[PDB]
RNA sequence: UCAGCCACUUUUUAAAAGAAAAG
DNA sequence: CTTTTCTTTTAAAAAGTGGCTG
């Protein structure tokens, strides 16, 4: 018993047959944190217990979100999401704000709890089933079933949208200057206000959300020593690019002339006049690699010409709402990472990087994980969708640690890859 | 623009509690990053950190004094209070209220202070001083540059003026810092006048204790 | 016996129906047996006569070749099962003693006729229809349908759990101090309660189960010292399994090589380091049931070493969350490792092996982590908290590894041990091209339909070479030709390729591989003091490439 | 309670000189340090935050420096204003602590103390009071020792002193020691003697008298 | 006689990565 | 002036076996 509203019939995408994923191992802490948060929900009957008779399944893990509220269980509904039907509501019903990127500050607000207020289709409830594990497999894992719009499910924001809509109508109305967006269990609020005026209008919003549909957001713990909270805000205007292309040497040797062409010959796909013909001419014979330094000024001229084409508003790019999005990472240096996001290959609509903040959080995975979390966010704020990630790491690996360095309410799609040196220049 | 002035009792009996109030302007105890701190520099020593009142209501006290001291604020009125109970000798000092604020990820310092208030702790009562002329004595005209003296004994309310001849003699005057004697202050100043001047022209030293309302002069 | 616990609504695999298997005329004496048996199961509500409308049927046979007291009459629900709706079995594995805390008073109760106590979905029952074939004479036979969970049915051990666990929760929430480890019909309980006060608590749990309908006789673990739980013998301060009982000489058949090989794995739990790759490779080629393999000598010693590890008695000690877990690793196989998860020095907790190539171009650097990761997750599972590692590699070696590899990798808290055939990266492709060495521009090619092709190269001093080859492909040559360059050259060399494939394989620093060529390329690399590898696009003509291209082609 | 220490207590200098003050921490403070300046008047301005970042208004001459448990504040070319006390502060662990500042005084040529002593006044005596005062005016380095000895060199219990802050003008220091003795001790004793021992000369610059009255 | 755990071996599956071919 | 086909190679998952559990 929760909402006198009538349950909206949800059917899965034809042919598919609901999630049947297995529950990967969880640490004690996480188990407890998961147990607690879980039972208090059965008490409120947000979810019911269920036995073996329910074959379907999806996994859960909880993350230690650094906020003065509590923990956070996270169902990995990426499976059921693709198994689940479409939603004309999630698309046109939820258009995407141009100016979300254009603002000075955008805050992320976990409007998750605005979900318990709506029951899930009785017929559908078998699919959103998860299962808590147990230390050394004492007693068997207790299984639950969702009875209301579940946290992180392609439907929760669709069905609940016409509501979320009215809830913000007052706020978005008395703050036109502000830009609000909805993506999964999150609200992307952005204003051009002074940061202190923003941090005060979010809390302005972070309270209206209360007197209305008891939408409880998280209470974050701010502190003193190394002020991370001061970083929590997001500034999309402050976002840069990556036209760092241009190489530069005085003693141009064979190796350096070849490396430059290899990299420049491939770039011909990402830029117009990438004419590297006269450069090939300089390395005409079986010249001694390591020493020969043909300084030829002949090339110097059109080498500067190619340099020109490498820093400008690329011709060819375009965002097709239709096609997916892709994001590619590469361990580029010391704690430095870079990313390219594209739809139709070799015509990326945005490139950036990731440099671990000054601090003792050195862990190759941890950076990659965090990195992904960043590339994801940019996509949400910019095009309003989520990139699919080709992760430069071993699947078997990333599976052992990604939970321990992930903080978002959402989890994007990802595969694994080992692409050799060209993908770094 | 940004400013904050501290106000206290000035004088408080031992074992009695006191409450300094700091009013401020420009910033606000309602804005995220801001805050205010109470520093304490005891008479002839380094400043000491006591407590920081934080905007998010999460104030922090110095471990040595929280058992007797507390903070709070009324942002609405732009005031910041500091309460300390059962006051002792040692505590008597200038107390500073200071606007602190977390700028960004790594920046955090007390951005702007204020002219501290003087909290004096003592049983002692309002006592007009008694000035005594310190004359050269066993020597006269045996010095081309004769130093004259003027002692100021047994007064409490620390503020005390010492002028030389209705405010004429300034050059060559040293008015030393007061010292605690039987719970009363004793200031001893000194002027040096060329031998030609003192004997011939008059040189009196005047002490003024605003608190008791005593202005007094003394010849030689 | 009959249980009041509510039932699980079981169904059939979507779009099917019940089993309608024929029931062969049985032997006269067989009929008689089944009769008496089912007549008793009837009084025990386990089953009850069905009406002439149930087109459903499962076969019953006679075979009373098992134990003289509750010697059974049997049914084959294989076909029923084949249609019996799928279930989520609910489990992360079988509990291991290394995850048991050291308590004061332990007890291991069990449950007779488990499946024979939990009522089957009354609504589903019409599918357990077994017709006990009547004697030739009587034309109509005797029908029965099960009411509880028939052993042999797929969801019987599942639905039971889900049920037995429930009966347990209400007793558990009322006293979180008594540990109750459950597995089917083996209830393990122990707590800090005095041996007496403990039984005064068993009484309660021993009642609870019976109230719900669970017989717990004295056919349980009586002696405190011995507790034969889950194959393991739980002792006051140790866990063991005396029956290491190996297939003596019967290794006469490949099938017994199976049993042998697998028997080792289990043993590996308490038993310190044991490899099997030698034996495991002997099974590789087999597909014949009942035949033998001419055991490769490599395995004769391996079996000899291992067996010496099988004789000596040992023990695993219980785990206490106060003192933490350390995972020590060791390598002694051509790519095989061992790990000891332990709290205090000599006292071992659980011990395991690791043996595999998670790819084709692996190396002792990769096979380290890939062991570690294989141990954290496995420890996360048995204790809840990640363990500290003691890797047989040096700190610098790891520094250089990850600093180079473009693929992200890591390892949590690891110490530095130095008691093994230390793991380390062999060669090192120099960051910079050696000034004063041959710039061997290499190349290769192979006609798709020729099955053959030529490999070769040219050098900075015009020196050319070429070698046609058969059975090789485009991808094989460019890698093959790389060899010629590495060969025909001293300790210093600059090798220029136009194959992205070659460059990749060679950058990862493979220790070994399954392949011969790729490994030989490694071998040379292990001798040469200075190697450079650089890629150049193939069909544009850059450097000595245009020429080398014309040559090898 | 990270303990903060400013090793150098009072340093000497001159208009133009280069000043660097050292500050040490009880444990690593990850550059969480601020520099506070306090004029002779008694007002505290923020000098720099992050042990390296310049506060606004603050001149360029000022500069942070440090890493870990040690940091330093450096003034390029000293100036008049710049002669003040300096407070080192850390904000790593919350018990915010400042390390007892460093005094930056104006160096001067030495100057012997001009000792001057005065006998008790009848004004005072007419109440039993016998206050013997001995002004030691204008002298270099505060480092100066006084000796109040009455027939027998004993430092009679009852000597209070008050040393002045370095005067802005002369750059000298002047201390005034006041010896307190009752009328019964005033008459009993024979002669009083105030003596200043300074760097000027090993010669203890003394002055005395005798004149019992009541 | 079923269900789960791990370890083995033979296959498929896709696929991504490149490559060649070619018209 | 360019484009579809079809490969070569490598990964990750299915399938009878084995030890062990009940």
């Amino acid at each position: 018993p929760i909402s006198p509203i009538e349950t909206v019939p949800v059917k899965l995408k034809p042919g598919m047959d609901g999630p049947k994923v297995k529950q990967w191992p969880l640490t004690e802490e996480k188990i407890k944190a998961l147990v607690e948060i879980c039972t208090e929900m059965e008490k409120e009957g947000k979810i019911s217990k269920i036995g073996p008779e329910n074959p379907y399944n999806t996994p859960v893990f909880a993350i230690k979100k650094k906020d003065s509220t509590k923990w956070r269980k996270l169902v990995d509904f990426r499976e059921l999401n693709k198994r689940t039907q479409d939603f004309w509501e999630v698309q046109l019903g939820i258009p995407h704000p141009a100016g979300l990127k254009k603002k000075k500050s955008v805050t992320v607000l976990d409007v998750g709890d605005a979900y318990f207020s709506v029951p899930l289709d009785e017929d559908f409830r078998k699919y959103t089933a998860f299962t808590i594990p147990s230390i050394n497999n004492e007693t068997p894992g207790i299984r639950y079933q969702y009875n209301v719009l579940p946290q992180g499910w392609k439907g929760s924001p669709a069905i609940f949208q016409s509501s979320m809509t009215k809830i913000l109508e007052p706020f978005k109305k008395q703050n036109p200057d502000i830009v609000i967006y909805q993506y999964m269990d999150d609200l992307y609020v952005g204003s051009d206000l002074e940061i202190g005026q923003h941090r005060t209008k979010i809390e302005e919003l972070r309270q209206h959300l209360l007197r209305w549909g008891l939408t409880t957001p998280d209470k974050k713990h701010q502190k003193e020593p190394p002020f991370l909270w001061m970083g929590y805000e997001l500034h999309p205007d402050k976002w840069t690019v990556q036209p760092i292309v241009l190489p530069e040497k005085d003693s141009w040797t064979v190796n350096d002339i070849q490396k430059l062409v290899g990299k420049l010959n491939w770039a011909s796909q990402i830029y117009p006049g990438i004419k590297v013909r006269q450069l090939s001419k300089l390395l005409r014979g079986t010249k001694a690699l390591t020493e020969v330094i043909p300084l030829t000024e002949e090339a110097e001229l059109e080498l500067a010409e190619n340099r020109e084409i490498l820093k400008e508003p690329v011709h060819g790019v375009y965002y097709d709402p239709s096609k997916d999005l892709i994001a590619e990472i590469q361990k580029q240096g010391q704690g430095q990472w870079t990313y390219q996001i594209y739809q139709e290959p070799f015509k990326n609509l945005k490139t950036g990087k990731y440099a671990r903040m000054r601090g003792a959080h050195t862990n190759d995975v941890k950076q990659l994980t965090e990195a992904v979390q960043k590339i994801t966010t940019e996509s949400i704020v910019i095009w309003g969708k989520t990139p699919k990630f080709k992760l430069p790491i071993q699947k078997e690996t990333w599976e052992t640690w990604w939970t321990e360095y992930w903080q978002a309410t959402w989890i994007p799609e990802w595969e694994f890859v080992n692409t050799p040196p060209l993908v770094k220049l | 623009q940004i400013t904050l002035k501290e106000s206290g009792p000035g004088i408080v009996q031992p074992s009695q509690p006191f409450r300094l109030t700091c009013t401020f302007s420009g910033f606000s105890l309602s804005t995220s990053g801001i805050g205010v701190t109470w520093i304490r520099q005891p008479s002839g020593k380094g400043l000491e950190w006591l407590a920081t009142i934080w905007w998010d209501d999460d104030n922090r006290y110095n471990p040595s004094l929280k058992s007797r001291l507390t903070v709070s604020k009324d942002t609405s009125n732009n005031q910041a209070f500091l309460n300390m109970m059962t006051v002792e000798t040692a505590d008597t000092a200038i107390y500073y209220c200071a606007q602190s604020a977390i700028t960004s990820v790594t920046d955090s310092a007390m951005d702007h202070w204020g002219q501290g208030t003087s909290v004096t702790v003592s049983s002692a009562a309002t006592t007009p001083p008694s000035v005594y002329p310190l004359a050269p004595g066993s020597a006269a005209q045996t010095n081309s540059m004769v130093t004259l003296g003027c002692l100021v004994k047994g007064y409490f309310p620390e503020p005390v003026t010492v002028t030389w001849n209705s405010g004429s003699l300034s050059s060559g005057v040293h008015t030393f810092p007061a010292v605690l004697q039987s719970d009363l202050y004793t200031l001893s100043s000194s002027v040096t006048v060329p031998s030609s001047t003192w004997p011939s022209e008059t040189v009196t030293c005047n002490v003024a204790h605003p608190a008791s309302s005593t202005k007094v002069d003394k010849k030689i | 016996p009959i249980s009041p616990i509510e039932t699980v609504p079981v169904k059939l695999k979507p779009g099917m129906d019940g089993p309608k298997v024929k029931q062969w005329p049985l032997t006269e004496e067989k009929i008689k047996a089944l009769v008496e048996i089912c007549t008793e199961m009837e009084k025990e509500g386990k089953i009850s006569k069905i009406g002439p409308e149930n087109p459903y049927n499962t076969p019953v046979f006679a075979i009373k070749k098992k134990d003289s007291t509750k010697w059974r009459k049997l049914v084959d629900f294989r076909e029923l099962n084949k249609r019996t709706q799928d279930f989520w079995e609910v489990q992360l594995g079988i509990p291991h003693p290394a995850g048991l805390k050291k308590k004061k008073s332990v007890t291991v109760l069990d449950v007779g006729d488990a499946y024979f106590s939990v009522p089957l979905d009354e609504d589903f029952r019409k599918y357990t229809a077994f017709t006990i074939p009547s004697i030739n004479n009587e034309t109509p036979g005797i029908r029965y349908q099960y009411n509880v969970l028939p052993q042999g049915w797929k969801g019987s051990p599942a639905i039971f759990q889900s049920s037995m666990t429930k009966i347990l929760e209400p007793f558990k929430k009322q006293n979180p101090d008594i540990v109750i480890y459950q597995y089917m019909d083996d209830l393990y309980v122990g707590s800090d309660l005095e041996i007496g006060q403990h039984r005064t608590k068993i009484e309660e749990l021993r009642q609870h189960l019976l109230r719900w309908g669970l017989t717990t006789p004295d056919k349980k673990h009586q002696k405190e010292p011995p507790f034969l739980w889950m194959g393991y013998e739980l002792h006051p301060d140790k866990w063991t399994v005396q029956p290491i009982v190996l297939p003596e000489k019967d290794s006469w058949t490949v099938n017994d090589i199976q049993k042998l090989v697998g028997k080792l794995n289990w043993a590996s739990q308490i038993y310190p380091g044991i490899k099997v790759r030698q034996l495991s490779k002997l099974l590789r080629g087999t597909k014949a049931l009942t035949e033998v393999i001419p055991l490769t000598e490599e395995a004769e010693l391996e079996l000899a070493e291992n067996r010496e590890i099988l004789k000596e008695p040992v023990h695993g000690v219980y785990y206490d969350p106060s003192k933490d877990l350390i995972a020590e690793i060791q390598k002694q196989g051509q790519g095989q490792w061992t790990y000891q998860i332990y709290q205090e020095p000599f006292k071992n907790l659980k011990t395991g092996k690791y043996a595999r190539m998670r790819g084709a171009h692996t190396n002792d650097v990769k096979q380290l982590t890939e062991a570690v990761q294989k141990i954290t997750t496995e420890s996360i599972v048995i204790w809840g908290k990640t363990p500290k590692f003691k890797l047989p590699i040096q700190k610098e070696t790891w520094e250089t590894w990850w600093t180079e590899y473009w693929q992200a990798t890591w390892i949590p808290e690891w110490e530095f041990v130095n008691t093994p055939p230390l793991v380390k990266l062999w060669y090192q492709l120099e960051k910079e091209p050696i000034v004063g060495a041959e710039t061997f521009y290499v190349d290769g090619a192979a006609n798709r339909e020729t099955k053959l092709g030529k490999a070769g190269y040219v050098t900075n001093k015009g020196r050319q070479k070429v070698v046609p080859l058969t059975n090789t492909t485009n991808q094989k040559t460019e890698l093959q030709a790389i060899y010629l360059a590495l060969q025909d050259s001293g300790l210093e060399v600059n090798i220029v390729t136009d194959s992205q494939y070659a460059l990749g394989i060679i950058q990862a620093q493979p220790d070994k591989s399954e392949s011969e060529l790729v490994n030989q390329i490694i071998e040379q690399l292990i001798k040469k003091e200075k190697v450079y590898l650089a890629w150049v696009p193939a069909h544009k003509g850059i450097g000595g490439n245009e020429q080398v291209d014309k040559l090898v082609s | 309670d990270i303990q903060m220490t400013q090793t150098t207590s009072s340093l000497s200098a001159s208009l133009g000189d280069r000043v660097t003050i050292s500050c040490s921490a009880s444990q690593d403070i990850s550059s969480y340090l601020n520099w506070y300046q306090q004029k002779p008047e008694g007002t505290v301005k923020l000098l720099i935050y992050y042990t390296s970042s310049l506060h606004s208004g603050v001149p360029s001459a000022f500069s942070g420096s440090g890493s870990g448990t040690d940091y330093s504040l450096t003034i390029s070319n000293l100036e008049p204003e710049d002669f003040a006390t300096y407070y080192c502060q850390q904000y790593s662990k919350f018990p915010w602590t400042f390390g007892g500042g460093t005094k930056l005084e104006i160096k001067r040529a030495d100057a012997a103390p001009t000792v001057s002593i005065f006998p008790p006044s009848s004004e005072q005596l007419t109440s039993g009071g016998a206050s013997v005062v001995c002004f030691l005016n204008n002298f270099y380095p505060k480092d100066i020792n006084v000796a109040w000895a009455i027939d027998g060199s004993a430092a009679a219990n009852g000597v209070l002193n008050s040393w002045t802050d370095q005067d802005s003008k002369d750059s000298t220091y002047s201390m005034s020691s006041t010896l307190t003795l009752t009328a019964d001790a005033y008459e009993a004793a024979n002669s009083y003697t105030c003596a200043a021992t300074h760097k000027t000369s090993t010669s203890p610059i003394v002055k005395s008298f005798n004149a019992n009255e009541c």
